[PDB]
């Protein structure tokens, strides 16, 4: 009964960032072996927990965040980090344990004449709280003036897709990142490792 | 090695619209970063690219005919339709169907991308008028004696629909010298053409001209007797 | 769309200022709003910025002696600046990023009138007034020039004019330059026919706003 | 949108020797988008370098391209008797993506005179109530000819079509044939007619006639 | 450390002609680049966005092409409102990277002219407390580029020049330029004779100016 880690880590699809993808993992055994056995993966990188360790140790409601976003934006998905997708997008609380995979995929989200179906916020009045999701499209107001649901001046669209093309250079082009959970609970701990 | 074929109707009546179908082999509309591709080649003009339909259904489409053309594709049949409407006598082109793909190597770098097998390609035109058989006219050696043994004669089929029609002179017993020139839209829209055979004057009475023009949407299936004529 | 600045002034390095900008029609908390200086005679340089949600980041140059923050109560940014230096003597603008109607992303599309910090301890005194006569010839062409050099002063606009402004065709001022002794100087002249340098008698007034100074010096040909 | 200016239009060199082509951007774009395609006497066009330097698969190494900013040149250095061919420039740098014009790549030759002969309507066409007379010029280059049509020498203008063929496969001239259509009222209103033509290969131009009421 | 550089550094054109200012960067930054015009005593106001938009208020004749790491900008009809400088400024590196380019002047191209050159001494009010200023005027010369020396006795005075011009004028279009040498008592009075050496494009030779310390 092993994890599905395979479609998280395979999925043709990732989601943007804005609405990036949830999914609870718990009740199976997860061999964290394949995830480092993949060769390309560009950051397997975390702080709370030694890498050699993920399969000695058995956890509870384990969480799978999947989204895309530019190469240098990875740097912000980490605890304390502030910036656009930190602040609008993704925020990392400051005692996260887990960690975040992130892999170059120009290959597959990127084409000739630009991709435009991934996407991320922009506008935001506060900042998001730690796993916070917000998938609001409304015409954010940037000024005195209501312009009641119409945009303009002052009166934006919040999201903003990424013009993935394969010519871009290494910092913006598509990084697909996995970020992993470890939500230890008082409750019968599911997620063991072999 | 990958094949494609196009099919569908070549002849297709003016403000209506059209459906294509490429079958291609060799390879499925799974695989990352390959995709099918429309171009159409108007008659005596460049190429213009029309479609591009991905692997992961997302379409592509130029933005002066985006608003009249659609692109859909079956991975089951490996089958790609594009739906054409709003016809105009102007669209009349030979409509290719292509195998689109890029070139990454380890490290996602893109060594650029590529059209590569194109299908056969389909004739398709845009026009009212309907079949027609053509008519012959023979075309007589001027009035020479020698000149060295220089002259032409020849058949012109005329008033024709659609394209093409096939001449043979001679039953493949001439075709030393044969000119068939391509087809002239005539002015309403119409077909004709010219072929000639380059003889020598000093076998004019001797060596028989036929000219056998086959068209088979008429299904005419005339052997004209070309002969010289005098003053 | 308007956004007023203030603050401006004269500093002794190592010292420290605050700079205040007041905008209209727009929301200064709900836009990404940057401070960027220009220093007289070079490029425009990009300092701070502060984001709708309260992130702030800087330039190398600045960091931890600059601060940014915002008064959501009157709609204004503010910008502290500790610990100047010399390299901080230059036009700061108060600028909107990320606007604009077709939503030009990443540019300034809004900016201030910006304010002129200055950052030197050139101890504000007046400008002296010299005199500048051509050389003693006839006609030479009919063509003679005749100036007003000002000298060791700080700081910045000074006036100068010919005649209290009754003559204001062929006067060419040039910008002052900044002496090795942190004093500022120019020079004034005008071109004259030479049968004119006698029947016309002429002044050069130079008004220094900061120090006060009020002087109109005779500008005369010489006896050599 | 991205134009692409191939040069030159037209292009003739005997087997042997060097070729090149060039293609301008009206953009900029990376050189990485530009590819080179080759289509010979109806067929489908087959890839020929991708990338703007990348050779295709199985293309020989006669092939080479070099790119730069929005100037791409395309290099054939042994072109053979089986490299003639009409080559596009196209790019993937801005939907729509475009090709070039062409530039019909032509077999050098010699300069040769086209035989001009006229050949009248048939009795059936008399009958038909449409008469056509055909013009044609065989065995000529380079391609540039100009044909006149007089009616009683007088000029004719919108009223004729022209069709020039392909070079041929053993000799590389070139042949052509221009129909003058009439109806009896403009048939039988006059008696001359004729073809003066004006070709490189012709130090002068020529007329040459025939009468219908003599024959 | 986008390092961001502009051709040319200042171009002269007349009104109406067609005129391209390229920006060039260290490395491709895709489209993310934008053009702004800034004229004398005034804030920077943005032209183009994303290197290809126009903005909204900006007359058409302003246009922006290009991608990756050449970007161009091209007005058709350079209206005689149209002379400022122009700055293209990138968004790509980082939030602490949006670097600016040098900028590119563009003024009014006229015909060329020579200046009248003046030599003004040491005056004796400013010199009898040991602070001597000594000044060579060029006076309506047009291109901006011009060279200036000092000799003394034919020595070669160089190191402690200032060099103040004016920008174009709006009744002439040509410039004025200011050489001035400070010294004090000594580091005049002591010496002879004193000239400046002027080279202008619009001479056919560079023009010596010579005042004797002794004689005026
Ligand atoms: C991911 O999916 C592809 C295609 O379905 C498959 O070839 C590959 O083996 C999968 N990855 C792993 C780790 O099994």
């Amino acid at each position: 009964n092993l994890c599905p880690f395979d479609e998280v880590f395979n999925a043709t699809r990732f989601a943007s960032v804005y609405a990036w993808n949830r999914k609870r993992i718990s009740n199976c055994v997860a061999d964290y072996s394949v995830l480092y056995n993949f060769a390309p993966f560009f950051a397997f990188k975390c702080y709370g927990v030694s890498p050699t360790k993920l399969n000695d140790l058995c956890f509870t409601n384990v969480y799978a965040d999947s989204f895309v976003i530019r190469g240098n934006e990875v740097s912000q998905i980490a605890p304390g980090q502030t910036g656009n997708i930190a602040d609008y997008n993704y925020k990392l609380p400051d005692d996260f344990t887990g960690c975040v995979i992130a892999w170059n995929s120009n290959k597959l989200d990127s084409k000739v004449g630009g991709n435009y179906n991934y996407r991320y916020r922009l506008f935001r009045k506060s900042n998001l709280k730690p796993f916070e999701r917000d998938i609001s499209t409304e015409i954010y107001q940037a000024g005195n003036k209501p312009c009641n649901g119409v945009a303009g001046v002052n009166c934006y669209f919040p999201l903003q897709s990424y013009g993935f093309r394969p010519t871009y250079g290494v910092g913006h082009q598509p990084y697909r990142v996995v970020v992993l959970s470890f939500e230890l609970l008082h409750a019968p701990a599911t997620v063991c490792g072999p | 090695q990958i094949t494609l074929k196009e099919s569908g109707p070549t002849l297709v009546k003016p403000t209506q619209t059209l459906t294509l179908t490429c079958t291609f082999s060799g390879f499925s509309l799974s695989t990352s970063g390959v995709g099918v591709a429309w171009i159409r080649q108007p008659p005596g003009k460049a190429l213009e690219w029309l479609a591009l339909i991905y692997w992961d259904n997302d379409k592509r489409s130029s933005p002066s005919l985006n608003n009249r053309l659609t692109i859909t594709k079956d991975t089951s049949k490996n089958q790609v339709v594009l739906t054409m409407t709003n016809m105009d006598p102007e669209d009349t082109a030979t409509y290719y169907c292509a195998h689109f793909f890029s070139h990454y190597d380890s490290s996602n770098y893109y060594y650029g991308s590529w059209f590569d097998p194109w299908g056969q390609g389909t004739l398709v035109t845009v026009s009212s008028a309907s079949t027609k058989g053509p008519s012959v006219f023979p075309l007589a050696p001027s009035s020479k004696s020698t000149s060295g043994g220089t002259a032409a004669l020849g058949c012109l089929v005329k008033d024709y629909f659609p394209e093409p029609v096939t001449v043979s002179w001679n039953s493949g017993a001439l075709t030393s010298g044969v000119h068939t020139f391509p087809a002239v839209l005539q002015s309403s829209g119409l077909y004709s053409l010219s072929s000639v055979v380059t003889v020598p004057s000093s076998s004019l009475g001797t060596q028989t001209y036929i000219c056998n023009v086959n068209h088979k949407p008429s299904n005419t299936k005339v052997d004209k007797r070309v002969e010289p004529k005098s003053c | 769309v308007q956004l007023v600045e203030s603050g401006g002034g004269l500093v002794q390095p190592g010292g420290s200022l605050r700079l205040s900008c007041a905008a209209s029609e727009i929301t200064v908390s709900s836009n990404y709003m940057n401070w960027v200086r220009q220093a007289p005679g070079k490029g425009l340089e990009w300092v701070s910025v502060v984001y709708p949600g309260g992130s702030t980041f800087y330039t190398d140059s600045v960091k931890g002696r600059f601060t940014i923050s915002r008064d959501n109560s009157k709609n204004t940014l503010y910008l502290q600046m500790n610990s100047l230096r010399a390299e901080d003597t230059a036009v700061y603008y108060c600028a909107r990023e990320s606007g604009g109607f077709p939503l030009a992303e990443g540019a300034f599309d809004i900016w201030g009138q910006g304010t002129m910090v200055t950052v030197s301890s050139a101890s504000t005194k007046g400008p002296s007034v010299f005199p500048l006569a051509p050389s003693s010839k006839s006609t030479s062409g009919g063509t003679a020039a005749l100036g007003c050099l000002v000298k060791d002063y700080f700081p910045e606009p000074v006036t100068v004019s010919w005649n209290s402004g009754a003559l204001t065709s062929g006067v060419h001022t040039f910008p002052a330059v900044l002496q090795s002794s942190g004093l500022y100087s120019l020079s004034s002249v005008v071109t004259v026919p030479s049968s004119s340098l006698g029947t016309q008698t002429y002044i050069c007034n130079v008004n220094h706003k900061p120090s006060n100074t009020k002087v109109d010096k005779r500008v005369e040909p010489k006896s050599c | 949108e991205i134009v692409l200016t191939q040069s030159p239009g037209t292009l003739s060199l005997s087997p042997g020797e060097r070729a090149t082509l060039s293609c301008r951007a009206s953009q900029s774009f990376d050189s990485r988008y530009l590819g080179w395609y080759q289509q010979k006497s109806g067929q489908a066009p087959r890839l020929l370098i991708y990338g703007a330097s990348s050779r295709a698969t199985g293309i020989p190494d006669r092939f080479s391209g070099s790119g730069s900013g929005t100037d791409f040149t395309l290099t054939i250095s042994r072109l053979e008797p089986e490299d003639f061919a009409v080559y596009y420039c196209q790019q993937f740098g801005d939907s729509p993506f475009t090709f070039g014009q062409g530039t019909k790549l032509e077999i050098k030759r010699t300069v040769a005179a086209p035989s001009v002969f006229i050949f009248p309507p048939s009795d059936e066409q008399l009958k038909s109530g449409t008469a056509s007379v055909v013009c044609l010029l065989n065995n000529f280059y380079p391609r540039e000819a100009k044909v006149q049509w007089k009616v009683d020498n007088a000029l004719q203008s919108g009223n004729s079509q022209e069709s020039v063929t392909e070079q041929d496969s053993k000799d590389s001239t070139y042949s052509l044939s221009s129909t003058l259509t009439l109806s009896k009222a403009d048939y039988e209103k006059h008696k001359v007619y004729a073809c003066e033509v004006t070709h490189q290969g012709l130090s002068s131009p020529v007329t040459k006639s025939f009468n219908r009421g003599e024959c």
